[PDB]
């Protein structure tokens, strides 16, 4: 099967309590997803960064050790607001400097917060990711009264999407991992 | 970061043990027909069968990803299991959330 390095961008924003903690639903999905990825191909690597608190933090560069991946999300902090652009730049550079170049490059963003960016800003990021051969899965959750947010995220996807290799999933507040398990984020 | 020797201790919090039925790693070793937290003596499929002694209320199970060890019901409490990884690189400890 496919050989792939994935960087997962966690939303640890103050928002993640509102709406099981939206933090806790994210952790469970990330856990199942790192399961799927490391199990499908032993040479796949997964890295984790957090987007909010007091700035973008890498908890682990891409690794095939599931224990390192799951351990580095025990006792997550929640607060501040996401820095999405800094998150994606740091995720793309980590993937660029992967060991095994035969790996496909994928970023996963959990967008659980309001998206405080213009369409044009996000298209530019999306086009740069595409020129860098990076695919993007976006998980949209926590509609904090922003009909603006879903539009902006679909505009990011359009700019990146290539060979239907990039995806978005809108999940209603009313089972995050059940939803994704049947979406191409998993399949 | 907690290590016993070269074995990493990996605390995993679940809303429900059913999450693990869908986990492409952990579905191989869990036996979901069994009551109370178990640990594995080896890494054969459905190996988590051995009763952990005096478990804390929110403990769901222990998976050692390598090594072999003593395989007895109600002999080892959670804290004693941490010294018998016997080559395990990771000791996964599954907890009920809140």
């Amino acid at each position: 099967p496919v050989l792939e390095a994935t960087m997962i961008c966690i939303d640890n924003s103050e928002w993640m309590r509102n709406g099981p903690s939206r933090l806790q639903a994210q952790t469970e999905a990330v856990n199942l997803l790192c399961g799927a990825k490391t199990q499908s191909n032993p040479e796949n690597t997964v890295g984790i960064l957090t987007m909010a608190g007091k700035g973008v933090r890498v908890l682990t560069t891409p690794t095939s050790d599931l224990g390192k991946i799951l351990a580095c999300m025990h006792g997550l902090d929640v607060g501040g607001e996401i820095n999405l652009t800094a998150a994606i730049q740091i995720a793309q550079l980590a993937l660029k400097h992967r060991q095994n170049k035969n790996q496909r490059q994928r970023i996963i963003v959990f967008a659980g917060s309001p998206i405080k960016y213009e369409k044009k800003a996000l298209e530019i990021v999306g086009k740069r990711l595409k020129k860098n051969s990076v695919s993007l899965d976006i998980v949209n959750f926590g509609e904090d009264d922003d009909e603006e947010k879903p539009q902006k995220l679909e505009a990011l996807l359009t700019a990146v999407n290539n060979n239907d290799g990039s995806h978005i999933v809108h999940v209603p507040s009313g089972a995050l991992s059940d939803v994704l398990l049947s979406t191409p984020v998993f399949t | 970061e907690e290590f016993v020797g070269d074995m990493r201790i990996v605390n995993v919090n679940l809303s429900n043990i059913d999450i693990l039925k869908k986990h492409e790693t952990f579905k191989k070793y869990f036996d979901f027909t069994l009551t109370g937290p178990r640990y594995n003596g080896n890494i054969a499929e459905f190996a988590m069968i051995w009763k952990i002694k005096n478990p804390p209320l929110n403990l769901l199970g222990v998976f050692f990803d390598d090594g072999t060890r003593d395989d007895e019901d109600d002999k080892y409490i959670l804290e004693e299991l941490k010294q018998i990884g016997n080559g395990a690189k990771n000791m996964y400890i599954f907890w009920q959330y809140e």
